[PDB]
């Protein structure tokens, strides 16, 4: 609702979406380990 | 003017969420086919 | 299921949905 | 300081997340032509 | 250091996360 | 294109990039 809540809410999903890529980066390096 | 920047802040964080369901489904396509 | 492809022309639409986000 | 700032340095997160992805896209790109 | 599965428990935790933040 | 040792050195810049601008 008011505009900082809001914000911290942003903030909020941006780190989660930071965890998210990290992970992906994991499994991408996990299958570049297996393949090449 | 902030209500607007914020709307589309909150708009593209939705999209990326998209783009990384998206990274996710084809990471899991290559290692199911390596493991 | 997914194709490779459609895979790909989805990755290319989000990417120019958020490139235009953020002009 | 506040909230003009606070969003500036948002907008400059998902700018480089935007890159971050742009990168796993990348990587799976590359394992999933070295397997398909 | 992970397996398989706890990854994707982890994929599935931070989505539902992003999910409700978002909702 | 890219080499893997230069992707791995990309992704590493804009984590810590991001980590910054996070704190």
């Amino acid at each position: 609702s008011g505009i900082v809540q809001q914000q911290n809410n942003l903030l909020r999903a941006i780190e989660a979406q930071q965890h998210l890529l990290q992970l992906t980066v994991w499994g991408i390096k996990q299958l570049q380990a297996r393949i090449l | 003017g902030i209500v607007q920047q914020q709307n589309n802040l909150l708009r593209a964080i939705e999209a990326q969420q998209h783009l990384l369901q998206l990274t996710v489904w084809g990471i899991k396509q290559l290692q199911a086919r390596i493991l | 299921e997914l194709t490779w492809e459609e895979w790909e022309k989805k990755i290319e639409e989000y990417t120019k949905k958020i490139e235009e986000i953020l002009k």
